[PDB]
């Protein structure tokens, strides 16, 4: 009621009303989907235009050869934290030549998310992050929260009507392991879809795809490559 | 460090089948003196990596301080991930290089040997930022003296076991012992396999003196 | 290393070498040391090589900038002390350039000589490098305002070429431009063994 | 007293044609009269279209080849492209005149594609300034592989001449050629010849030995 | 009002700030700490939100040293970062002085920097609790708790969460002044498994670890052959 | 300057000669270069009088506010590394050679040597300054696993003697020190306390 | 929650970049339209008095030869944006020695929105020109959320003038159609009658630079209306 004018300021609950509602800001942007198999990670985004004659919002971002993201809410803070771990990653190859671990990443991504929590005069990071890496421990899926937490996930999907894709990834996590690329890819796209009315299905101009793995680099998928990985659905009724 | 005053002299490395190894003597020189005389020049870095120096020794005692501070570091997370050699190699060959061109550098020139993934490595890190990657290694008066026997052999026989390696590095200390002025009859070895990193005590060789008796000879 | 650069009636002409040397070796012999600052505006390179080209198309960002901002096209007096002002920062830290500026302006054909100690002068002949002084002498029996233009096409060859006979560290091609008042335009690049026949026999 | 530089040796060389490029080196590392090793090439792979050499110190020799990888990964996300050879060129030029008062003593030459595949080769000097060039040698004997790939490449001194355009079997043969002489004479040039050739199919690479003395 | 700010006092010496901010640990999840004769034993209560989340994510315990464990409760971020400043405490204790750093020492360090954000108003204070606990043949087994405040104590029995009544009045009942750690992971995994209420919330997961003796000064998460064991035990002594 | 240090079980034994010139003036003949850091922790000072001084008092001021925070008694290790770290970051500024003896009850009498460029070593016997050049053999061919207290006092005090009998920068009185758990004897020899050898006369 | 920029919302949101948004809107309308032979800049310039030179009213401007922007909103804003593309414009040329893409002045050019100056820029730009791609239009926020548009318009009759683009667009056009299109879709959102004054319009074609129109190419498309 009165304690939510500044992110300094407790309330007698032991609660910060400003950090939960910049996470209120991931529920305002597209849905994306996160999964992993033994082998590979992938993240499918639906990408959404503003007008109907302009080109659609770019979901999916390269961040290294064995990285890249899928952004959920403000746009400018995700251009923001994904220029610091270009950066981030680029400072590792040079000292070391080695690529960053992602849990190394996620928790640099930590560190730096933490401090407009505590002090004033700076906004809480209101975007959501899903990050599909690979590294000398196999394939992960973390997600990044406004407030400056994070976890590490089999699967997971964050945006608006997030719900139905995290319900369809809960009851199918015993299969994603022994998935090939085809099937994960599907499962992943079969989330997706339930997340939109079922007036609407998945298209060319609204899905884009990334993948990495053991020997691929992080490629994105975007209007015509994704046409492969659309053919195998099954066409549902509702 | 614009002048060296208290100097380690050469350091060996050579590989073998499944392992490197290295060697360095026990000494401190103050100029032409041997102030110290038990003094350790190879580190106990992680189980994949080790490390010899030459030179400055308060250089190699810092390093020694950052790098393990690093490793502590790295294990505290328990994540699963380590600082292979290569990595240790290219983080010494730009804190020296970075040294170097602000013109404050590291008198140092030091032998990384370690072993991770199936195969061998042995690096080179010079005071001004060159390295390199060799199956034979040798600091100091060691390129001029040594190398010439590893080569010799690592030319008909690429590949060692762990015994000749022993026996080639011991026979370079033998004439290191010889030849060189700043040297003593005391040192370490140390060796990477998958047991990992394994440290030798005070070694010493054997040595001949029979030209002595050769003045009407 | 020589240049040479006038203007009379129909405009300003600028030639150069074509020689880069280390010492005693010859490194290149087709270098570029007239340098396209713009459309409408030439430079030319003695001394350090990088400094005159570093230097003059840090120049030319300036140019084109104020080009944008202001709707009209820079002056060479402008351009020139935009170049001193930036080279006389770094006196004394070691940089090396003879350079002149050359151009057609609202005040008529223009020609200014840069040097990194710091001189900044107007003139109708000037010339830069070891040849310069084997240059001049040609270049000043054969000088008038009101020349011809193939004839000042030819008093700049025949300088350039007399500069390469005597002076060691020059030599290679000629390369001649000629500035007007619609732009600069490239006329030559004359090798010198060709000339040396023409002007023997 | 501490100078901060040292000559590690080195020999550099590079052709261009009208549908390849290559980039050769020698192996060998010195360190005054003496050898550090004999595998050490000076060559790297940059893009699918473009390659360069990098002959002198040895640690400004790896610290410049990291800031340009570092470099064309910010160009493609910028960008969303693969830098061109002259970008490349243009980029390393201020890249070298960053350092005006402490430079890089690294001769380079570069050698790739242009935009519509012919060749193109960029020499450089320590602190930036550039020139496309047909044919360059760089290193300890450049005096040396100039003239001869002036007469047999630029036909120069010749008369009554055939001008036939250098095919890729010519060039290499005339590459090897060269280095077979300067091993002779040099001492710097060493144990091993890389040559790495450029064409619209991708980088090929090819080893070949030279007399270890 | 008089409790938006901790520059603040109230008419009788009071900074709610710093007590809101312990408002917040007593809704997180219990953590418990013992030291033994010959180590500390930490026992935390992780609760696993959704089944999505691999097997090992938000760990709440925390290696700060190779002598030296954390546990916290509260905000998450928070704690991450406390335990960050830990880390670099140590460091630079060891760069300066040559060995390793004191946990009476590493407590007071921290609890300062934890206490320098209860007096200004361009930061709010921390929202954790946090255990320490080292073992050193000279210093012996140590166990300290820093609150938000910046306090800090030693302590044979301790709790920080929800369950912290509920949890002390378990360990008062040890005799822990006389047993070894592999007796009194039992006891800490049977605490942890009477304190959980799974109507109050969904199923958990138990997270230990150790240092004393049988690691020779390292802190260490438990084996996976010694938590089982001691988690039917705690399945079996429910039977009460 | 002669400056030595030795370790037996119970404690450590400090010795250290009185001469302090300017070129071949002796300004102070009397000088002290034993120097308490703490109550059983000393310095045998060598080199530049003043960055020496300034060294032991900034090392006194750091092991004071450690020791008092702390709340137990400070280690030797501690000093030692305090001076290595202030002999190191300064060692373009700074000509200072340093023994560093006392007694700590985790580990007891113990000798650490920090010569000028820094590093640090423990050793059994250190000897530091311009005379130790003289009696590098001497105390090589007559020092002993095993000598208590008085033993030690006597090899300290001889090896000094002949280091000032040849060091022309070294001379005076021999200013000795002996510390362990009951507390810190100071001894002053002069005269024909300092031990007399042999000169030859043929 | 409405005041200060670094204040969420209860649902997340931040209504002084919104109300930055709706500072467009008083800006005067500009259309752009992409064509595989060019791209076209139409505006309205608000002339309030006769005695004002109207060519002193910079609301279609050069970026360089290949690039040129259209802009709506303060004129202090746009001012600074357009110095900044200006000058990144320049930078690549002097390191790289080629021409930057219209995707990537805008890339660079929104940088600056994300950056709390301590308010947004309340300006909208379009940036038409020529690239290795082709013809490219663009238009950036003050969100600082940029996208490749076929057709966009902005300002205070950008609903209508959008809800006619869509109608009158296809991938197939001509440059002289769709010059004619703007200009039809701009007479129906103004109550002044539409003239040689009142009116910029500029093309980028591949094998030509940015043209500003005169008043003699200008009447000579008003005639065919």
């Amino acid at each position: 009621n009165q304690y939510d004018n500044d992110v300094t300021v407790w309330s007698p609950q032991g609660r910060i009303h400003q950090i939960e509602y910049a996470m209120e800001a991931v529920k305002q942007g597209s849905a994306t989907v996160g999964l992993k198999s033994k082998t590979h990670a992938v993240l499918v985004a639906l990408k959404r235009a503003q007008s109907e004659l302009a080109a659609h919002q770019k979901k999916i971002l390269h961040v290294d050869n064995h990285i890249g993201i899928s952004i959920a809410g403000l746009t400018a803070d995700a251009r923001l934290l994904c220029n610091f771990m270009r950066q981030e990653c680029l400072d590792s190859r040079f000292v070391f030549d080695r690529p960053l671990p992602v849990s190394r990443l996620v928790s640099l991504i930590g560190s730096k998310t933490q401090i407009p929590t505590q002090r004033y005069g700076r906004r809480p990071y209101g975007v959501g992050l899903l990050i599909a890496g690979y590294d000398d421990m196999g394939p992960h899926i973390f997600q990044t929260c406004p407030s400056a937490n994070y976890f590490d996930c089999r699967a997971m999907s964050i945006g608006a009507r997030s719900q139905s894709a995290r319900t369809y990834l809960e009851r199918h996590m015993s299969e994603f392991m022994e998935c090939n690329l085809n099937e994960l890819v599907k499962h992943g796209l079969r989330a997706l879809r339930e997340t939109l009315p079922a007036e609407q299905d998945l298209t060319t101009k609204n899905v884009s795809i990334g993948i990495v793995g053991k020997d691929l680099e992080f490629t994105i998928y975007d209007d015509d490559d994704v046409s492969p990985f659309l053919e195998g659905l099954e066409e549902r009724p509702q | 460090t614009q002048n060296p005053m208290v100097t380690g002299t050469s350091v060996l490395g050579v590989k073998f089948e499944g392992g490197v190894v290295i060697a360095a003597d026990m000494l401190g020189s103050y100029g032409s003196l041997a102030r110290f005389r038990n003094i350790s020049r190879i580190m106990r870095v992680n189980n994949s990596t080790m490390l010899g120096a030459s030179g400055d020794y308060a250089d190699f005692q810092y390093l020694k301080q950052v790098l393990g501070q690093m490793v502590i570091d790295e294990e505290l997370l328990g994540d699963g991930h380590s600082y292979s050699p290569r990595a240790i190699h290219s983080w010494l060959t730009r804190a020296m290089y970075s040294r170097r061109s602000k013109m404050n550098p590291l008198w140092n020139t030091m032998v990384i040997g370690g072993y991770a993934d199936g195969e061998s490595f042995l690096g080179y890190v010079d005071m001004l930022g060159v390295a390199y990657e060799a199956p034979s290694l040798a600091t100091g008066y060691g390129a001029y003296l040594a190398q010439p026997l590893l080569r010799e052999v690592l030319e008909k026989q690429p590949v060692l076991s762990q015994t000749e390696a022993r026996d080639l590095v011991e026979r370079c200390m033998r004439v290191l012992y010889y030849r060189d002025a700043r040297s003593y009859n005391r040192f370490q070895i140390a060796t990477v396999t998958e047991k990992g990193v394994e440290i030798e005590g005070p070694l010493s060789t054997e040595t001949n003196w029979d030209i002595a008796h050769m003045i009407s000879g | 290393t020589t240049t040479l650069a006038f203007k009379f009636r129909h405009g300003v002409i600028v030639a150069a070498d074509s020689r880069a040397t280390a010492g005693a070796y010859i490194a290149s012999q087709t270098v570029k040391k007239v340098i396209e600052i713009n459309p409408y505006l030439l430079g030319t390179m003695a001394g350090g090589a990088a400094d005159c080209s570093f230097w003059e198309r840090l120049l030319a960002r300036q140019c084109r900038i104020y080009e944008l901002r202001n709707k009209e096209r820079i002056s060479v007096a402008a351009a020139s002390k935009l170049l001193a002002n930036m080279v006389y920062q770094y006196k004394g830290m070691g940089l090396s350039m003879g350079t002149m500026i050359c151009g057609w302006d609202k005040r008529g054909p223009g020609l200014y000589y840069v040097d990194s100690e710091g001189n900044r002068i107007s003139g109708a002949t000037f010339s830069v490098g070891s040849g310069s002084v084997y240059a001049y002498g040609v270049m000043d029996r054969g000088y008038s305002y009101d020349l011809e233009v193939e004839q000042a096409y030819d008093l700049a060859r025949r300088a350039i070429y007399q500069a390469t006979y005597r002076d060691a560290y020059s030599g290679g091609a000629v390369n001649l431009y000629h500035v007007r008042e619609d732009g600069w335009i490239r006329v030559s690049s004359d090798n010198v063994a060709d000339l040396h026949e023409k002007y023997s026999g | 007293r501490f100078s901060p530089y040292v000559f590690n040796g080195g020999t550099i060389l590079a052709i261009a044609g009208e549908d390849f490029a290559i980039v050769a080196s020698d192996t060998r590392l010195s360190e005054g009269f003496s050898i550090h090793t004999r595998d050490s090439p000076k060559c790297y792979k940059l893009t699918d279209k473009t390659v360069i050499g990098c002959s002198g110190f040895h640690g400004d020799c790896l610290t410049l080849t990291k800031i340009i990888e570092a470099r064309l990964k910010m160009y493609k996300h910028s960008n969303n492209k693969a830098m061109t050879t002259g970008a490349i060129a243009a980029m390393l030029s201020t890249i070298l005149y960053s350092r005006r008062f402490f430079p890089y003593y690294v001769y380079n030459i570069i050698g790739g594609l242009d935009e519509e595949g012919k060749g193109a080769v960029y020499s450089f000097d320590p602190v930036g300034s550039y020139q496309r060039d047909s044919f360059k040698a760089g290193g300890s004997a450049s005096a040396m592989l100039q003239p001869l790939l002036d007469n047999q490449v630029g036909f120069k001194n010749m008369q009554n001449v055939e001008h036939v355009p250098l095919s890729l079997d010519r060039a290499m043969r005339l590459v090897k050629d060269v280095f077979i002489s300067a091993a002779e004479r040099d001492v710097y040039t060493g144990d091993a010849l890389r040559i790495c050739i450029v064409t619209k199919e991708g980088i090929r690479e090819e080893t070949v030995s030279l007399r270890k003395d | 009002g008089y409790d938006l700010s901790a520059s603040t006092f109230s008419p009788d010496g009071r900074v709610f700030q710093v007590e809101y901010a312990m408002k917040a640990v007593e809704n997180s999840s219990t953590a418990i700490g013992i030291r033994c004769k010959d180590g500390v034993v930490f026992g935390v209560e992780k609760l696993v939100l959704s089944k999505l989340y691999e097997e090992g994510s938000n760990k709440r315990l925390f290696n700060v040293d190779r002598h030296v464990g954390m546990a916290v409760a509260g905000l998450l971020a928070d704690a991450r970062s406390l335990a960050d400043i830990a880390r670099e405490e140590a460091s630079n204790f060891r760069s300066n002085f040559g060995y390793n750093i004191p946990l009476k020492h590493l407590a007071d360090r921290v609890a300062m920097y934890v206490h320098a954000y209860t007096l200004y108003s361009a930061v709010r204070p921390f929202g954790c609790s946090f255990m320490l606990g080292s073992y050193s043949v000279n210093d012996g087994a140590q166990l300290y708790m820093i609150d938000p405040s910046g306090v800090s104590y030693g302590y044979w029995g301790c709790a920080i969460g929800k369950a912290r009544q509920a949890a002390k009045t378990e360990i008062e009942k040890l005799q822990m002044k006389e047993m070894t750690c592999r007796d009194i992971v039992k006891e800490v995994a049977k605490i942890i498994y009477i304190v959980h209420d799974e109507v109050k919330d969904k199923a958990f997961e138990l997270e230990l670890s150790w240092v004393g003796e049988l690691t020779n000064g390292r802190h260490e998460i438990v084996p996976k052959d010694i938590r089982e064991e001691a988690e039917k035990y705690a399945k079996e002594s429910l039977k009460e | 300057t002669t400056i030595m240090a030795v370790q037996f079980d119970g404690g450590v034994v400090l010795g250290a000669d009185s001469r302090t010139t300017t070129g071949s003036y002796i300004a102070n003949r009397v000088t002290d270069k034993l120097t308490p850091i703490h109550d059983r922790i000393f310095c045998c000072r060598s080199g530049s009088a003043a960055d020496t001084q300034a060294v032991a008092d900034a090392v006194t001021y750091q092991l004071g506010f450690h020791s008092i925070e702390l709340n137990e008694p400070p280690l030797v290790h501690t000093a030692a590394s305090l001076f290595k770290e202030m002999c190191y970051r300064y060692r373009e500024d700074l000509m200072a050679g340093i023994i560093i003896a006392g007694w700590d009850p985790q580990e007891g009498g113990q000798v650490y040597s920090v010569p000028m460029g820094g590093m640090m070593v423990r050793q059994s016997f250190a000897i530091g300054g311009s005379g130790s050049s003289y009696i590098y053999g001497y105390v090589d061919a007559t020092y002993r696993e095993g000598m208590t207290k008085e033993e030690c006092l006597q090899f300290t005090a001889n090896a000094l003697a002949l280091a000032m009998e040849r060091d022309g920068s070294s001379g005076g009185v021999i200013r000795l020190a002996a510390i362990a758990e009951s507390g810190v004897e100071r001894q002053v020899l002069l005269g024909d306390q300092i031990p007399k050898f042999a000169v030859a006369t043929l | 929650y409405d005041r200060g920029v670094n204040t969420f919302s209860p649902e997340g949101r931040l209504f002084q970049v919104e109300y930055a948004i709706e500072a467009i809107k008083l800006g005067s309308t500009a259309i752009g339209i992409q064509t595989s032979e060019g791209v076209c800049l139409a505006v309205e310039k608000r002339i309030t008095s006769p005695l004002m030179e109207p060519s002193s009213i910079e609301k279609i401007v050069e970026i360089d030869a290949h690039i040129g922007c259209a802009m709506s909103g303060l004129i202090a804003d746009a001012k600074t944006l357009i110095d900044k593309a200006r000058v990144e414009t320049q930078n690549h040329w002097f390191t790289y020695n080629e021409t930057m893409t219209v995707e990537s002045v805008t890339q660079a050019v929104s940088n600056l929105a994300l950056q709390f100056m301590s308010r947004p820029f309340g300006v909208a730009l379009l940036f038409g020109g020529v690239d290795e791609k082709g013809p490219q239009l663009f238009h950036m926020d003050p969100s600082g959320t940029f996208v490749q548009c076929d057709a966009r318009a902005i300002g205070s009759a950008s609903e209508g003038a959008q809800s006619s683009l869509q109608e009158v667009y296809h991938k197939s056009m001509t440059l002289k159609e769709a010059i004619k299109s703007s200009l039809i879709i701009l007479k129906q959102v103004m109550e002044e009658k539409l003239n040689a004054t009142n009116i910029e319009l500029a093309t980028v074609q591949p094998g030509q630079n940015f043209h500003m129109f005169t008043k003699e190419e200008l009447e000579e498309v008003i005639k065919d209306i």
